Formats: structure tokens, sequence, C-alpha cells
């Protein structure tokens, strides 16, 4: 990247710090005077500090010149805002900015416009932690507090005392803002819903201002005061932006088919090995661009979007880069994984609020998904498809993982592909937090890079090109770009089916998997929005703080939902969630997992679960599949469902938590833990009962009767009232309906699997 | 002599309570701690195909095996060239294609006046130190349950002039299955069967199956 | 393109690549092999051979068969073209997520399904997995998964009536299909049916308009660009070890990228016998990959 377009991008992504300064010290001056002198106390740098000075186009344009960057960055923000800030009138009254800024309201709830309308909560401004519990928006912390402002302004301003404002630095001070600003208001007038973070609208603002750059650079424009101050409303009509996408078919295969022993260390370094290929083909495409990090959207499941400037030449860039990087996953995957790419084009004016039609703004990302689905659907051409069949290879071993043919080496007297070799290797250096990109050593990770896990002590040894931290909001030493994923882990895979006894060999020695999604996720991206205001609420801004509120629930927070638990979750991106362990702890999490859920998004998106129980040594590909096909039946019950070791126990998850866990089961518990043998002995009867009903209706519940009544006058007198209690109860439950049957036939199931001694 | 199929129709009897077990997915939840295998859409119990083959072929390694069989792998050629073996030439793929065994007599357990078709066998081991029983519970699938049996030998142009010798080995393989257990716990009253209607029947191309069948049934 | 193989099977284990996993329906490499393997056992393999390599040989994909021939779901047309609709995007998904969802349509609304129709998918099989062990050595313990098909859904095969393809099924009913067969999986009982008169006038080899190819086929060097400049398809893997008496040990045979059905093409072409032996083994492994058409609206 050039100087110049470095220090538009700096000057685009803290010409808003101003509004933080003056919150923490309450002074009364305009935000861009606060941040542009505070700029100065810190960096002589004339050009970003003007850039955040004259952000604000009304301030002394006249100082200007006809090519100052400012006039980009300016109306980036006007891009990132998706409102008309100067037809508001707010930027030439003083008085009446006195009056229509209430910067006494926090930020408020993305979800507050979601779907339905109810009522309001609002984020405490709180820096983001690892190990720190989630913040709820709640609609008591609407009030401002300045004592979180001040620490936030100490903390910004330690870390930028020293901070070099080079490209290496880049991503390092996104995460910074990443840390601190996701919870701070971008604006708090009035007029406006304060539920876009300063950081993700600093983000738009500095990915939009690169994008007009680089297309102004294209069409050889440099008046950037006529183009875009004079004749701004005009160019919100022209045809100057791309939406583009990529997406990489084949990663749950992949990740998933492993056939043998060991097993786990593969899956787990497959998860993270296709997270870190999604991640290097977002930074490579954006390096080959020119751009950075900012113009990035959203990057999770092999899904990306981005940002960039409609012109021929990033056309051919993507296209080259596509070529590229399939003809490196045919000589090393073969057809196993493809990428697609696609990109459609959309103009300023179909983003705004006053100017987008919500048709106009689903089809910006429309255009591209059917050209996406079209190159999913034609994928290689003749020559591909030619030299692939060509055969000619007379081998009598294979691989026993992946059944690849391809390069087969020996390992631990077992035939394993490079593939698989370099997974084995890179299973050992998951523990350390630095992953780098090398010419030759490690998997590769793409054409002529590779993927490897360091240690920090050896980082100095060591040639590489760019540094992936993992889990780590804290700016080290090394300028790294930062990423997260959700990767706890308790023990090796092997020993959770053990691990599910107590101390008193209580729990049955068996392991479970739990794979859940969110529904309507796509949906919720692109019309969520749109049930409120008419549609006005459909802007860039507010799906990219949505992805940035998912990623935050299932990448980092979801290892705090793991902690202290049994369990090890391979898989977390986006909507789909792969865990495997005791299942005590498997369901455990999972009820966790989304009553926490619920409570994040109020209830405006559910979840559909499946868990399914497995025995020692089963094979992993074997246990996805099952696991993956009652999430599809929970999905089947009209969403919002749970699964629970089969299909035929499809329960609604708000029932499913209110009566099957800790009403049915907890009386259950109560009664049988003071129970003999008999007793316990008495809960097949009742299962087989359950299961017999309808076959037999009355004459089933004559039985049950009998065996309940029988039960009574086998109970001591002490005991005898309680147990008139629990007959009462069942049998209401047995003669009520399907439901509260089912319901507690489950319960009698997840009991008996409890106390079970073998 | 060109192409032959002969087919070993026959319906096995339980005398005794069947375990054939191995409950992984859908029978892994029958709540006994040693569930039947069973049908995964009727809930029936079955014994597979699998279970016959292997009990058959170890019940013929102990007679028609002259050198010891460390290893199925190493089995004798007449062993070998019904049952199959992946490692040699000529008996790749064995003669005998087994088939699973489903309830056939089902209507007839509701007649009899049945409520479930398998039973729940309650046992216990006693401490020889101490003398505290623990007790345990494992599922049968209920006597007087019929399943058809269907095994079918191959009769090919090559392999001609081991007809004989292969009906002898099909004979004792089913008369020995019919005296030790079939699967379970067959050393303590388990898995006790029955082959009755024993016929055999040539189906595709023709062969002389009326001077088996005598020699079959009966004797 | 003259008969309608019915197949009614109980239990059936059709390899995707591992042991442990088993497909609905099996591919026409699969079937194409097991009468090869019962022409070469009975005596007959040469006339067997001599009858494939004529163009009046036909093979397609298994493909169900409840009360009505059913097909491959048309790859490349839920176009937008009629299915365009005012719905909001929550219904526009789940309609999406349903067509992807949905693997097989029923010939009585097949076209239905091209006018913009949508269509849900019908109980046909359970795909459950029993785990067995070896007691010789009390180490061994292995998965199979299989395809136990209800509901009266059997599978159906088009081939052409010829009393040495008949026969061939006759023996094969007895020698089951795919997976463990000397252990209970993969046996069925034949019947032969006449084509319904609303798909013979469309089951075609030869026009120049748009046909869903209903095999697993490989064109030609000759037509292949021009297959693909135009086409809508999807690519499996033919791969595996190949069975063989003579060799002592297993060859992995060569790998194999056909177009799966149904593959949208805008005009037929050619396919192959191909031979995917591995180098210096007398009798090959022949891949049939022939295409049989669909003409379409």
């Amino acid at each position: 990247m050039k100087k110049e377009k470095i220090d538009l991008f700096y000057g685009a992504l803290l010409h808003d710090i101003g509004k933080v300064i003056q919150r923490a010290t309450g002074e009364r001056k305009k935000h861009a005077l606060v941040g542009a002198d505070w700029f100065d106390e810190i960096a002589d740098n004339q050009v970003i500090s003007d850039q955040i000075r004259y952000h604000m186009a009304n301030y002394q344009s006249d100082k200007l010149g006809n090519d100052h960057l400012a006039y980009i960055t300016y109306i980036a923000d006007n891009i990132a805002s998706g409102v008309d800030r100067r037809q508001s009138n707010e930027e030439s009254d003083e008085d009446a900015s006195a009056k229509i800024w209430d910067t006494y309201t926090n930020q408020a709830d993305i979800f507050n416009v979601f779907g339905a309308q109810t009522d309001k909560r609002y984020f405490k401004p709180t820096v983001l932690n690892l190990k720190s519990k989630p913040n709820f928006a709640s609609a008591t912390y609407e009030p401002f507090s300045k004592g979180d402002y001040a620490a936030i302004a100490t903390r910004i301003k330690n870390e930028l005392a020293e901070f070099e404002f080079n490209q290496a630095q880049i991503d390092s001070l996104l995460n910074l803002f990443e840390a601190i600003l996701s919870f701070v208001p971008s604006s708090t007038n009035s007029k406006e819903i304060a539920d876009i973070s300063l950081a993700e609208h600093s983000r738009l603002t500095a990915a939009f201002a690169l994008a007009i750059y680089d297309y102004l650079e294209d069409k050889g424009r440099h008046n950037y005061k006529e183009d875009l101050f004079t004749k701004a409303s005009a160019f919100y009509e022209e045809e100057a932006f791309l939406l583009a996408s990529f997406d990489l078919s084949g990663i749950q295969d992949f990740i998933y088919n492993i056939a043998t022993s060991g097993a786990a260390k593969q899956l787990k370094a497959r998860s993270l090995y296709l997270d870190f290929m999604s991640e290097y083909i977002a930074d490579s495409l954006l390096d080959k661009l020119g751009l950075n990090r900012a113009n990035l959207l959203y990057v999770g499941g092999g899904h990306a979007y981005f940002v960039l400037a409609n012109t021929e030449k990033t056309v051919e860039t993507l296209v080259q880069f596509e070529k590229d990087f399939n003809q490196f996953l045919l000589a090393n995957f073969q057809t196993r994984l493809y990428v697609a790419f696609g990109w459609g084009s959309f103009a300023a004016k179909d983003i705004m609020s006053e100017l987008n039609s919500p048709e106009s703004y689903r089809q910006i990302y429309q255009k591209a998904s059917r050209m996406i689905s079209e190159k999913k659907i034609s994928r290689y051409d003749y020559r591909t498809l030619m030299l692939l069949n060509r055969g000619g290879k007379s081998s009598e071993r294979e691989c026993e993982i992946c059944h690849s043919v391809e390069n087969l080496v020996s390992y631990h007297d077992q035939k394993v592909c490079d593939i698989c070799r370099g997974l084995y290797q890179f299973s050992k250096e998951i523990a350390h937090d630095h992953f780098i990109i090398t010419e030759n050593e490690g998997l590769p990770i793409g054409p002529n890079a590779c993927l490897k896990g360091v240690a920090f002590e050896k980082l100095s040894q060591e040639s590489f090109s760019r540094v992936y931290v993992k889990n780590d909001y804290k700016a080290g030493t090394i300028k790294a770009t930062h990423v997260f994923v959700g990767d706890y882990q308790c023990d090796e895979i092997h020993k959770y089916a053990a691990l599910s006894k107590n101390e008193d060999g209580l729990g049955i020695k068996r392991l479970a998997v739990v794979r859940l999604d969110v529904d309507d996720l796509g949906a919720a991206f692109m019309a969520g929005f749109s049930r409120q205001g008419n549609g006005q609420y459909s802007t860039l801004s507010r799906s990219a703080t949505f992805s940035r509120s998912m990623s935050l629930f299932f990448k980092v927070y979801i290892n705090q939902f793991a902690s202290d638990k049994k369990l090890s979750i391979i898989y977390a991106g986006g909507d789909d969630v792969f865990a495997i362990g005791s299942w005590q702890d498997i369901i455990a999490f999972t009820v966790e997992l989304r009553q926490n859920f619920i409570k994040w998004t109020n209830g405006k998106l559910t979840l559909s679960a499946g868990i399914g129980l497995f025995a020692d040594k089963t094979p992993i590909s074997l246990m996805a599949h099952q696991t993956g096909e009652l999430e599809e039946a929970a999905k089947g019950n009209e969403k919002d469902s749970i699964s629970l070791f089969s299909s035929d126990y499809t329960f609604k998850f708000d029932r499913f938590i209110t009566n099957v866990y800790d009403d049915k089961l907890e009386q259950i518990r109560y009664f049988f833990n003071h129970q003999d043998e008999r007793g316990k002995n008495f809960i097949y009867k009742l299962i087989e009962l359950l299961r017999n009903y309808e076959s037999e209706e009355k004459m089933n519940v004559a039985r049950l009767a009998y065996y309940l009544t029988r039960l009574e006058e086998l109970t001591d007198k002490d005991e005898r009232d309680k147990f008139k209690q629990f007959k009462k109860l069942f049998f209401k439950w047995y003669t009520n309906n399907e439901s509260d049957r089912k319901e507690a036939e489950l319960a009698l199931l997840l009991y008996v699997y409890e106390i079970r001694k073998d | 002599m060109t192409f032959a199929k002969i087919k070993f129709s026959a319906q096995i009897r339980l005398e005794t309570g069947l375990h054939i077990g191995g409950s992984d997915a859908f029978a892994a939840i029958g709540a006994i701690d040693s569930p039947v295998i069973k049908d995964p859409i009727t809930n029936l119990p079955i014994i597979p195909g699998s279970s016959l083959k292997g009990k058959m072929r170890t019940l013929l390694a102990k007679v028609y095996n002259e050198k010891v069989a460390e290893k199925p792998s190493d089995d004798s050629d007449i062993l070998s060239r019904l049952f199959g073996n992946s490692k040699d030439k000529r008996f790749k793929m064995g003669r005998l294609i087994f088939r699973d065994a489903f309830l056939s007599n089902a209507d007839e357990l509701d007649s009899l006046g049945v409520r479930s078709y398998t039973e729940v066998k309650f046992e216990n081991t006693i401490d020889r130190i101490t003398a505290e029983a623990n007790p345990r519970q494992i599922e049968r699938a209920i006597r007087n349950s019929t399943f058809d049996f269907e095994l079918i030998y191959e009769i090919t142009d090559e392999n001609e002039n081991q007809v004989e010798e292969d009906f002898k080995v099909i004979r004792d393989g089913l008369k020995l299955l019919e005296l030790d257990y079939l699967g379970g716990s067959g050393s303590r009253g388990y898995g006790k069967v029955a082959f009755e209607n024993l016929k055999a029947t040539t189906v595709f191309g023709n062969y002389d199956v009326k001077t088996l069948n005598e020699l079959l049934t009966a004797e | 393109t003259y008969k309608l193989y019915i197949m009614t099977f109980q239990n059936a284990h059709f390899g995707s690549g591992t042991l442990d996993s088993s497909k609905l329906t099996f591919s026409a490499d699969r079937i194409f092999s097991a009468l090869v393997l019962e022409a070469l056992k009975m005596g007959k393999l040469d006339a067997f051979l001599a009858e494939a390599n004529q163009d009046k040989f036909t093979l397609t994909d298994a493909f169900p068969f409840q009360f009505g021939p059913f097909l491959p779901k048309p790859i490349g047309y839920p176009k937008h073209d009629q299915i365009d609709q005012s719905v909001d995007v929550k219904e526009v998904r789940r309609q999406a997520k349903l067509s992807k969802k949905l693997q097989f349509l029923a010939l009585e609304n097949v076209d239905d399904y091209l006018n913009g129709e949508l269509f849900e998918n019908e109980e046909h099989a359970v795909i459950d997995t029993v785990t067995k062990n070896q007691p010789h050595k009390d180490d061994n313990l292995y998965q199979v998964a299989t395809t136990r098909f209800s509901n009266d859904t059997s599978l159906y095969v088009i081939a052409n009536e010829s009393d040495l393809l008949n026969e061939l099924m006759s023996s094969l009913q007895y020698s089951g299909l795919g997976g463990k067969r000397s252990s209970g999986f993969g046996r069925f009982e034949l019947d032969i049916q006449n084509i319904p008169l609303e798909l013979s006038d469309r089951l075609t080899k030869n026009h120049s308009d748009k046909v869903m190819s209903l095999t697993t086929a490989l064109p030609v060097d000759a037509d292949l660009e021009e297959a693909m400049e135009d086409g809508h398809y999807l690519l499996t893997k033919s791969s595996g070890f190949a069975f063989s008496h003579a060799t002592n040990e297993n060859y992995r045979k060569q790998d194999l990228y056909k177009f799966a059905s149904g593959s949208t093409f805008s005009k037929t072409f050619e396919g192959q016998i191909v031979d995917v032996r591995p180098l210096d083994f007398p009798h090959a492994v022949l891949n049939y990959a022939k295409p049989l058409f669909f003409k379409l609206e």
C-alpha cells in the first residue's frame, strides 16, 4: 500500500476517537477538534491529524486543497452511516446541536429493531475480555457513565502512546478497536438509534474511504473536493462499489471424514486449519488488492464478504486469484475443497435509508449469491477434468484417514498422505498461540504459502510473511492479525467415555456429540431489520454489527460457556456448533448456550440442537452423521427444538428446559435417590408402559395405576406421603397427553443413564 | 456343469431366549443395559446373517480344519472356499450368501397373547469372599419366535467336483449350530435354535436337490 | 430405453467411500460391475461385453420406485425464471433449503417442478448402523451402515429387454448388490415392467434440446468442452479397491470423476466403458459411464 493510502486509512479510522475523548473528559468542544489535538499529543503526522480535524466537511473546507484526502474520508463517513448527515442541519447550529445530541444514552442493542418490537435494551461500555462474563444488554443500562469512558480513554492513550502508524501494525490496531469500542455508541443523536458500535462504524468508514480512493485512482480523478463534496449527491448515484463474497465447499466433509484412531487430533487440527485457510484467503485477496481487514465484513464457516471498489482491475484480480486458488486446491486436495467467488455491483444510493430501496438493499447481496451458486454448479473446465481422469497410477496402498492416494508416507506403521502428515504435526502445534505463514514449512495453506503453529520464543528464528494470534486481545510485541476460534478442550476425546462416571461410579460410560444451529441466520442477515421502520433499518452497518455480535457470541463467549465442563468444542463458527464430551456436561452446555442465546438475542433467534449419544471408540464421521441427522430432525419440528439421542425425543426447546430437565427429572431424582433397588428397577416397567401406551391405552393406564399403588404399599410408613405425591403427579403426566408422556419418558431415560452401575 | 444356485430355506425357532444383542443407535435406547439387535423400523428382533456366518464358520473350524486355525485367513480350503478368504486367489469370494433373519410369527405371538416380543431376564452375581449379590438385566428375544433363514450356495463350472463335500459342510454347519448356541451368553442357557422345514431347492439353473433333501431332513 | 427393471430391497449397503456410510441408491458403475462379475463367474463374459460395447446397450442409476417411477432432481433448474416470488426472505430461504434437501422427484410431477412448484422428500429407507465384532482375537469392533427400505419402496433401473441381461439380473437377485453380500446386506427380488407411457417418449439418447443425464456418465474428449460450456452438473469419484481373483493383494483402481445425475446439458454426448485397471495386470476393470438422457421442457 502507498503511504498516502495508509494515511487516508488512519485518518478515516481515527476520525471519531474524538467522541470517546469528549465523553471521557466531559469537554464541550467539538469532537473533531478534540480528536485532532489529542492525536497531536501522541503522534507527529499532519495528514492523519488534519484528516481527523477536517472530517467535518463544514469545518473550514476552504483551507484544504482540492486533492485532499479528507474529502474522501468525510464522504466515507456518510456512507458508513447509511444516512444523510448534511440534510439534518446538525452540522451548522451549535445551539441545536446541544439540544438534539442526547449524549446521556449508551449504545442500544442491535436487536431492539430486529424482528418484532419489544423492550429496548442497552449495553454498558466494557472492554472485551476472553475470561469475563457476557455483557448482556439491559433496559437499565441506558444512562451514561463517565467512569467507564475514563478507563477506555486511559487504555487507548496508553496503547497509542508509542504506536507506529505503519502497514505492519494495521491489523493490531483494528484488534484494539474490537477490544475497546465494540460497546461504545457511534453517535448519540436522539433522532437515530445508537445500535452501531463506534469500532464497527470507524471500520466501515475506513473501508469505504479506501474503496473510494481506489475507484478514483482507477478513473484518474484527483479532485476529491469537486467529486465528493461539491457533487456528493451526484456521486451517490455512481455505480462505484462491489459487494464480493466467497464460499469454500467441502469444509464439513473434509473435517469429519476420519476413519481411524487418532481422529480426535486430526479433527480439531482440520477445523482450525480450514478456519485459517479461509482467513488466509481473505488476507491474501486483500493484499492483492492493496486493502486491509477494514474491507472485511464477515469471515466464518468458509463464508466471507468484502466491500471493494468497482473497477476492471478489481474484477481481473478477483478472477485471477479465483483461478490460482482453485488450481492450488486441485493440486493438493483434488476436488474435495473448492472455493467459489462472486461479486455484485452496487452504488452508494442503495445503502442509505433515504435513498436505499429494501429490495435494492438485498439485491446488493443477491447478485453475488446467484453468481456463487452458478460457479458452484459448474466447477471445472475440460482441461481440469481431463487431467484428473488421466489415471495411470498403479497403487496397492492408500491413506487410512481420508483414503487419498497422493504422496503416501509411513507414520506410526500407518500410511498417510502429505496433508494427513501435516495435520498430525499441526495437532501438536495447536497449543501454541502464534501461527506463521512460511513459504515451504508446514501445512500448505495457499499458493507457495504454508501455515505453521510455532511458540512465541521460537518466532524470532523463523522466516514468515504473516502472523496470526488466536484468542488474544492484547497488542503484543509482534505486529500480528488477531483471530478468534472456539477451541476449549478439557481432555482427549477417547477419555470422555470414562470421564462420565462420577467419584461413586454413577453414570453411563458413554460420550455425546452436540450439533447446534441457529435457525434462519441468513434470513436474519437479509431481512431481519426490515420488519421495523418499514425497511428503513436495513443498512450495511446493521448487518455488520449483527455479524460482529454473532462472532462475539459464537467464537469467544462459547469458550466461557464451556468452562469447567468435560467437553471439547471442535467447531464453533457462524451458526454451526459442534462439541464432543461427556453426555451430562454436553447437555448441560447446550442448555446454557441456548438460554444465554435467548437472553442475548431477546428471543428473536432460536436454536435447534441435536445431541447424539455414542459409545467409546466409535468412528467420528459416523458420530457427526448421526448427530447431524438428529439436528435435522429437530429442524423439522418447526425449528426451536432439541432432539436427544433419537428423532423420537424431539421437543420444543423451552419445553425441554421448563418441563423435562428441572421439573420431571428433578422430581424423579428427589424420589428415587431415597429408594432401594426394587423402586429403581420399577423405572424399566414405567418406561415400558410409556412406550406401549398407543397399543393398549386403557389396559396400560390400569397397569400403571396398579404398579404405582403396589409401590405405594411397598413404601415405608414414613416415606408413604411423598410416594402419594409422586404417584399422583406421574399418573397426571401419563393421562394428560402424549407430550407430557414423552417428556416423562425422556426424564426417566436421563435418570436411568445417571445411576447406571456398569 | 453350468451355473446353479441352491437355497436352504429354514425356520429358526428359538427354544431359549436369544441375545444376539448389539445395541448401537436405535436399540441403544432400550433401558436394559443389554438390548437385543432390532429392526430400525418395526422394532422387531433380528438374527443378522453375520452372526449365523460367524458361528457356523467357528463351529466348522473344529471339524474340517486339520491344522490349527490361528486366524480365519489361515482356515482350511473347504472352509475358505465357502465362507470366503481375503488373502488368496481362488477363494477371495465365498460360495455362501447368508441372509438376515426376520420375525415371521409375530401374528402368531399376538394370538398367543404376548405384549412384547423381547422379555427381560434378571440375573445376579454372588461374590465369593463376601456374599453381596450384584444384580443385572439383559434382554431376550422370547422363545417360540420364528425367523426366516435363507442361505444360497452357488454352483460354478470350475467348482463342480466339490459339490458333495460342500453340501456335507452346510449340513454339518446347520446341525452344529443346532447343538451349540447362536450368539449371546449361550453357556448360561441362551440362543438355542432349531431349523424347522429345512429344505433345499435349486432356484437359478438346475440341480438334483431331490437327492439332497432326503439326506438333509430327518437324519 | 425399453424396460423398467424394478428390484425390491429389504437391506443393502452401498458404500460411499467408507464402510461406515451407505447411500440410498447405487450408481450405474456398481450394477454394471455386478453384471460383469456374474457373467464372468457363469461363463458368458464375452457375450455381455459385446452387448455392452454396442450402442443399443443402456443402463441408468438406481432410482426410487414407490407406486410410480421417481427420478433425479434436475441440477440447475430451480431457475429464477419460474421461481420469482413476492414472499419475504424467510420464505425464500425456507423454500431454497427445501429444494436443496430434495433429492428425488416423482415422474408424475417432474414437469411441475420445472414450472416452479415445490415438493418434499418421502419416507423411503432408514440409514442405520450396526456394530459387529471379531471374537477370534477379541480386539476388533467394526460398524456397517445399511439402507433398510420400507413404505413398499423399491429401486428401478432402465435397461434393454435382452435374454442375457434378464438372466444376469435373475442370477444377481440371489447374489445381492454391494456391501457385505455374504453377510445379509444387499439381497433383492427382481421384477420386469414396461416403461410408463409418460416416460418412454422422453427417455432419450439423442436430441439437441436440454437433456438430464440419468447416468453417472463421462463424455469422450470430443464433446466434453461443449458439455461443460453450457451445462449444469455434479462430480462424483468412482474410486475403490478393485475386486479381482488374479491378485493376492488388493489394488486401488484408478480414480475417476464422473458427471452425476441429474446433470443437465444442452445436448447429448457419448459415454465410455473406461479401463481403470492398474498397470501391468492382465484382466482390466471396466467403469460404465454411458448416458441415458431425459428430455425436458
